[PDB]
């Protein structure tokens, strides 16, 4: 929890990548549920993350 | 009781024999992880296996739920 103007967002996503990366052992078969608002901001995810 | 020779044989009967040597699984605790068929997702197990009793088994499954069966069942 933040607020606007400061990359929560980005800030999720990379952490995301840490954890997958770290314990890519218990996951990688699994995978990685991202819920959002709208398909909008999802094909933004998708295409930074 | 019959009893056996110094050369490592029996004699039963008026014939020759030997008691040949077994080889088995020891008892014990064995753990397993066998990647799953349906979901291509990794799974643990455990057996307990005495020379006499019934058998306990744990399970690690798919929902991410432990689990147990006793007697096989």
């Amino acid at each position: 929890e933040g607020g606007p103007g400061t990359g929560k967002t980005v800030v999720a996503l990379h952490r995301v990548a840490y954890l997958l990366y770290t314990y890519r052992k218990q996951m990688e078969r699994h995978g990685v549920l991202v819920v959002g608002p709208t398909p909008a901001f999802l094909d933004h995810i998708g295409r930074v993350l | 009781f019959p009893m056996m020779t110094e050369k490592g044989t029996f004699i039963i009967n008026g014939t020759e024999r030997v008691v040949v040597s077994q080889l088995v699984r020891s008892p014990g605790v064995y753990f397993d992880e066998t990647i799953d068929k349906s979901t291509e997702k990794t799974l643990h197990s455990v057996k307990v296996i005495p020379g006499r009793g019934a058998w306990l088994e744990f399970d690690v499954d798919k929902r991410d739920t432990v689990g147990v069966r006793i007697d096989r069942k």
